[PDB]
């Protein structure tokens, strides 16, 4: 029970963390990152497994890249899908999309969490605020999580 | 860091039309090269950084105030090799004169 | 003095760039930044040795040598606390001189390595007759100083001291090798007046 | 200066009591009470003319420069009807009067004219003098000759007498 | 010295939320406590019906067990807010009487000798940090109340 | 000191006062490289990106003025609250010497070292 009811927050079961600025379109080819180029490989392997979840025509162009601490998830006992759910309910202008949960060694997890034009509505949510500084506020309410 | 071509000074990151615009405050804007798409970024892991005592192991042999242990040396073959205990990890490091690193140096 | 020492490179000839790269020494008197240097503890040991003489280097000058940033820095302003302390001298050179020859006579498989090897020896120059001396009134401190037996050193210089607390320490560790001591101390040093009484 | 080999030194009937001896010669050499006086002293020699040249200075203009400034002992003023007595401490308790010193001032001036003074020694004022400085009649006297003066021999000096 | 063996060796594994230097720390600490037995050869070398100190810490009068095993058997280690001596003089030194990184306990505040026996000079030195602590503490606690 | 009193001059405009042009070699004096890519060296320029874009309440007009006259224009405006050509140049030649016997003296006290001073500066 007191493992249970600890607070475990989505900051502590990553070991890092970019903020990218790219766009992913099912049919589109876009700009990425040349040291996380390889990373479309699994993405794409995401896009074929999972049907009912593909890109929306709402994603604002910003991208965060999160490397998942396997040693802490078999620690703190926390699975792939529950981290998922969990971030999918709690914030819902994001779209997920992860890699494969087999958690074998030397196959990280990664988790692409790209934004939508619902967080950027108004940019100007209380007085002129850049897209830059509101992703940056979206990351860190992500790592809060 | 972005250098204008015209002045020596910094050019700010506009993040316009999905492609990097380096503007400066006489104009001069550049195009940016998909290099330059990370906006930020952050490793938790940082540990103690390697430049942190990089300085300080490689005079560690020559520091009176070190201290030593009777360990041999495999390179020189001393009696004596000086021990380092740094990090919160309390990692021990044995170094000696000659060049020689217990920490896969 | 330390303009005209070869070690010494001025700021003007050597760039940041090199500073850097090259693991350069940055040279500092009374915190002024006055040039650069190739090895920090060369130079700290070879002033040390100067003042120890006492005329290239006069005795009430601090000389020390940080090891976590490769500087060295020369002190002479007042306000400076300073205390005597006996000096120890060993015999590190020779007993590494010996170690090597063993290790060439193992690599030879003669087997008499083990003979080679000597042990070694820390002490202090201060002896009884010193002693009586300095009660009889004819030696002082300054004769000490004037000689190797003690220096004068400072809470900066003390970082780069290791003392032992009392003569006893020192022939505790008279053949340890892994505790080389810098100084000695007489432990009724670390008390005033009103204390000692 | 080469040493005699580490090996040589014959040194291990030594005890603690022999080492008070180190303590003894260093006590001696820097004194229970000193830097005091001698802090006063590197003042009044080069510091007092330092700080005075640190203060050096139709519009008519006159700046003030201190090259020279020469201090002097007590001085005592003013004694049957006599500018210069060797003032004692012991007087200057007694009487209450200050143990300070006459100090000249002589310079030169700058002379502008956009659109100079000459001055000879002369005594702005007087400046306190510690007891056992060089400025002070007690330095350089036996312990006899301070039991003449009055003070105390044994007394280590270093303090201002005033008011 | 087993502990320090230990460590040279690397096998201390702090436990979870602690770190190694801590779980050091504590170690080091547990290890140098003094045992109950102490007091059996100060209760053999005094005559409870003619020993005055005795007399008078056993009846409540004055003084305490803690003053007779400092004044006689020793007083053992010194601590400062529940942990040894901190390196404050340099990196990695407590004092100028010891090397960086030193590893006996005695460099840390181990005091093996008592009062009658007599103090070295880093026993008295760690002494009177103690002794000033308290001073202190109880100057800051009267202002404050 | 009394001149210049409280008032929070960025470094960087220091930096262009004494002669330094480019930002390139500002960040340098302070880093000693900008090749190397060890993670300090990285750190520290980011952190001196963020200082040397964020815009100071007091000297914001002065900030992104290319010319060092100007600036020395812009600190005499500010301590002064306490022919043309010739004018500009004889003030700010005064201020610019004001400033270099107040700014580290022990580093020296005449142009000639200004250069030197600038490098400690960045130390
Ligand atoms: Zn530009
Ligand atoms: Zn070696």
């Amino acid at each position: 029970i007191a493992n249970s009811i600890e607070l475990i927050t989505f900051e502590r079961l990553i070991l890092q963390w970019h903020l990218l600025y790219e766009t992913y379109s099912s049919t589109k080819k876009n700009v990425m990152y040349p040291d996380f180029a390889s990373d479309v490989e699994w993405m794409t392997d995401f896009l074929e497994n999972h049907p009912l979840l593909q890109p929306p025509e709402d994603i604002a162009n910003w991208c965060i890249r999160l490397e998942l601490n396997k040693t802490t998830m078999i620690l703190k006992s926390i699975s792939l899908e529950s981290i998922i759910n969990s971030l999918r309910a709690k914030h819902p202008n994001t779209y997920i999309m992860h890699s494969v949960e087999n958690t074998a060694s030397g196959i990280p997890i990664i988790i692409r969490i790209y934004l939508r034009e619902s967080a950027f509505r108004r940019s100007t949510n209380t007085r002129m605020a850049t897209d830059e500084k509101i992703a940056v506020n979206v990351v860190d309410k992500l790592l809060n999580s | 860091m972005k250098i204008c071509k015209a002045c020596s000074s910094c050019m700010v990151r506009t993040y316009v039309d999905g492609n990097i615009i380096f503007r400066c405050s006489c104009g001069e804007s550049v195009q940016g090269d998909s290099q330059n798409l990370l906006v930020s970024s952050k490793v938790y892991h940082t540990g103690e950084m390697e430049d942190k005592y990089k300085i300080f192991i490689k005079n560690a042999p020559f520091d009176p105030t070190n201290c030593q242990i009777k360990k041999d040396c495999p390179n020189c073959h001393l009696d004596y090799l000086t021990q380092i205990c740094i990090g919160s990890q309390k990692i021990i490091i044995l170094v000696c004169r000659c060049g020689y690193m217990s920490n896969r140096g | 003095r330390l303009l005209s020492d070869p070690a010494i490179q001025q700021l003007a000839d050597v760039s940041n760039k090199d500073i850097v790269r090259k693991g350069l020494a940055r040279v500092f008197i009374n915190g002024e930044w006055i040039g650069c240097c190739t090895n920090a503890f060369e130079l700290a040991q070879r002033y040390r040795m100067f003042r120890r003489e006492g005329k290239i280097v006069h005795p009430h000058t601090t000389i020390y040598w940080d090891s976590m940033v490769d500087e060295v820095e020369f002190w002479l302003d007042v306000g400076r606390l300073t205390r005597p302390l006996l000096i120890v001298d060993n015999n590190i050179e020779k007993y590494n001189q010996a170690c090597y020859k063993a290790a060439e006579a193992r690599k030879k498989g003669d087997k008499d390595w083990e003979k080679h090897k000597i042990p070694f020896i820390q002490n202090t120059r201060f002896t009884s007759q010193m002693a009586k001396d300095i009660l009889a009134g004819t030696l002082t401190l300054e004769d000490l100083v004037a000689q190797g037996i003690c220096e004068f050193i400072t809470p900066e210089e003390a970082e780069n001291c290791l003392v032992a607390f009392s003569i006893i320490e020192l022939r505790k560790h008279k053949h340890d090798v892994t505790r080389r001591f810098t100084h000695v101390d007489v432990p009724q040093a670390i008390l005033g007046l009103a204390a000692l009484v | 200066i080469t040493y005699g080999p580490i090996e040589t030194v014959d040194n291990e009937e030594l005890t603690e009591a022999d080492m008070l001896s180190f303590i003894s010669a260093a006590v001696n050499s820097t004194g229970l009470i000193g830097y005091n006086i001698k802090s006063f002293d590197d003042l009044m020699d080069n510091g007092i003319p330092q700080i005075v040249k640190q203060m050096f200075n139709e519009s008519v203009q006159i700046q003030f420069n201190f090259t020279d400034v020469n201090i002097e002992r007590p001085q005592h003023r003013n004694y049957s009807q006599g500018n210069k007595i060797n003032l004692l401490p012991n007087k200057a308790r007694l009487c209450g009067l200050s143990y300070s010193g006459p100090v000249n001032l002589a310079a030169e001036v700058i002379l502008t004219a956009h659109y100079r003074a000459s001055i000879p020694p002369f005594q702005v004022s007087t400046f306190p003098i510690m007891r056992g400085s060089n400025r002070c009649h007690t330095h350089h006297l036996s312990k006899t000759a301070k039991k003449e003066i009055g003070e105390d021999p044994n007394e280590p000096g270093g303090y201002f007498i005033a008011r | 010295e087993e502990i320090n063996n230990r460590l040279l060796h690397g096998d201390i594994m702090p436990p979870i939320g602690l770190t190694t230097h801590d779980f050091y720390e504590k170690l080091q600490l547990n290890a140098l406590k003094f045992p109950d037995r102490i007091l059996k050869p100060i209760m053999n070398s005094i005559n409870p019906e003619t020993n005055g100190l005795f007399q008078m810490v056993a009846t409540g009068a004055k003084g305490s067990n803690p003053n007779m095993i400092h004044i006689m058997a020793g007083i053992g280690q010194i601590e400062i807010n529940t942990q040894r001596i901190q390196p404050q003089f340099s990196f990695g030194r407590t004092l100028v009487y010891y090397p960086r990184f030193a590893l006996e306990a005695q460099a840390y505040g181990f005091i093996c000798n008592s009062y009658i026996a007599g103090l070295t000079s880093p026993e008295f030195i760690f002494g009177e940090m103690n002794g000033r602590f308290d001073l202190i503490n109880k100057a800051l606690s009267t202002s404050s109340t | 000191s009394t001149k210049f009193s409280k008032l929070r001059i960025p470094w960087y405009l220091i930096f262009r006062m004494f002669g330094m042009t480019g930002d390139d070699s500002i960040i340098e004096q302070v880093v000693f490289d900008l090749e190397s890519n060890s993670p300090v060296n990285t750190f520290m320029i980011e952190i001196l990106e963020k200082s040397i874009h964020v815009l100071d309440p007091i000297f914001q007009p002065v900030q992104h003025e290319p010319n060092r006259e100007k600036i020395i224009q812009f600190l005499s405006e500010k301590v002064s609250k306490f022919s043309d050509e010739n004018a500009v140049q004889y003030l700010n030649e005064r201020q610019l010497t004001i400033l270099d016997k107040i700014l580290l003296p022990h580093m020296g006290q005449t142009a000639d070292t200004r250069v030197r001073k600038l490098r400690f500066l960045g130390l």
